């Protein structure tokens, strides 16, 4: 499985 | 572009243990994670223009660590990084460093600010540094090995400025670490 986490600021 | 980001974490890790690394101001700014297993993903804003930046993964296996400043991805990024399976006998959280050489500052002019590292209740691995100054100039540090698990090692710089130590065990960051001065 591939999978995309992410952070913002 | 305003953004500077080195460290253990986009070059390797292991398995349930933060993969960390730095990034620099010199816009908003962005990260994410595309790997085998759902990383976690924060920064830790220092104050200073820069910020601990910790991802977690939880499988085996090569992820890729996109920095983004605006629109589009960091000069180098993404980087990718091999993360390892933790090995049964490798403890980094155990790893203690210290010394004049790694506080606020007090580090004077062109002068050598010593520290040691003791990883004898650290288990198997692989020591590594990496250090920048406050510009992304290369800070080398002859770090020389005692024999019994810690290890007389020093720099110098040239500044009254800022100095960033960075510190894996087994490819791991070490607590209290990245040490900036």
């Amino acid at each position: 499985p591939t999978f995309r986490s992410s952070l913002f600021l | 572009q305003k953004v500077r980001a080195w460290g253990p974490g986009l070059e390797t890790g292991q398995v349930g243990k933060s993969a960390d690394f730095v990034v620099e101001a010199i816009g908003t700014l962005g990260f994410s994670i595309e790997g085998p297993s759902q990383a976690k993903i924060e920064c830790d804003d220092k104050g200073d223009g820069s910020c601990d930046v910790r991802y977690w993964p939880t499988e085996p296996g090569e992820y890729a660590v996109h920095v983004i400043c605006d629109d589009e991805d960091i000069r180098d990024s993404p980087f990718i990084a091999h993360i390892l399976p933790a090995p049964p006998d490798c403890f980094p959280d155990k790893v203690k460093a210290f010394g004049p050489g790694l506080e606020p500052t007090g580090c004077i002019v062109d002068k050598p600010a010593e520290f040691t590292i003791d990883a004898r209740a650290a288990g198997k691995g692989d020591l590594k540094l990496y250090a920048q100054d406050a510009d992304g100039c290369p800070i080398d540090i002859k770090v020389i090995p005692n024999g019994d698990g810690t290890f007389r090692c020093s720099y110098v710089p040239t500044k009254p400025i800022k100095h960033t130590i960075i510190i894996s065990w087994g490819g791991v960051n070490v607590p209290k670490s990245p040490f900036r001065v």
